[PDB]
């Protein structure tokens, strides 16, 4: 089990 | 057709600290396409591991283990570079295929689980019923994982930020972040939400100059 992270997705100013 | 399938379980992947990640939410009427970018743990990683699990638990031992493999041959970068993402995609015959893409070079690897694979009728009630019964200890454990890879995602940008600074980063503010960041790597260890969480934030705290260099 070659370790896998969560990818914390982008967030806009709006 | 006189009937639809649907996911009597939630189906996703195992991720760091042995959490499960769904992809597939419970009640859904296939066929269904989701897919979710992961990346890599650590600088210079060649490979993860795709660990496809069927269930309602959050620990990943505690979920049916539906099959593995890996995606390797990730050209050395950064941490959080390589963008792997991962397809579950359940077709009419409700055989599920998994995809793992690393969308930077192309390169993928896959697997097909069989729609007979995974908990069966009696199982899928008693798997039901587990996650019902441990649903408040599932939180806490989820709520903790979670809550150490934030830390652990602060510790180590943190540490890439004072190695880009240099000779360039104070004296009293080098000493101050070197001695919060062995503080929150302590307290990573242990088994206390908000022990971690007053560590990140007192490593922000005294992080502040760091940033003021670029």
């Amino acid at each position: 089990q070659s370790t896998i992270a969560l990818a914390l997705l982008p967030l806009l100013f709006t | 057709v006189l009937l639809l399938d649907v996911t009597p379980l939630s189906l996703g992947i195992e991720t760091m600290g042995g959490v499960m990640t769904t992809l597939i939410a419970k009640n859904t009427t296939i066929p269904t396409k989701h897919s979710q970018v992961f990346s890599t743990a650590e600088d210079n990683q060649s490979a993860v591991t795709i660990h496809v699990l069927q269930g309602e638990r959050k620990r990943a031992a505690d979920n049916k283990s539906l099959g593995q493999f890996n995606l390797d041959g990730i050209n050395p970068a950064p941490r959080g570079m390589p963008q792997i993402e991962v397809t579950f995609d359940i077709d009419a015959d409700g055989i599920l295929h998994v995809s793992a893409k690393d969308k930077n070079s192309g390169k993928e690897q896959k697997i097909t689980i069989k729609a007979s694979s995974g908990l069966n009728e009696d199982e899928i009630q008693k798997m039901v019923r587990d996650a019902e019964a441990n649903a408040e200890a599932d939180r806490k454990f989820e709520e903790l994982v979670q809550t150490r890879n934030q830390g652990d995602h602060l510790l180590h940008s943190t540490r890439k930020q004072v190695e880009e600074a240099g000779d360039k980063l104070p004296a009293d503010d080098k000493t101050a972040i070197e001695s919060a960041l062995t503080a929150l790597e302590t307290a990573l260890k242990g088994e206390d939400k908000a022990a971690i969480e007053a560590k990140m934030q007192e490593l922000a705290q005294v992080s502040q100059k760091l940033m003021e260099i670029a």
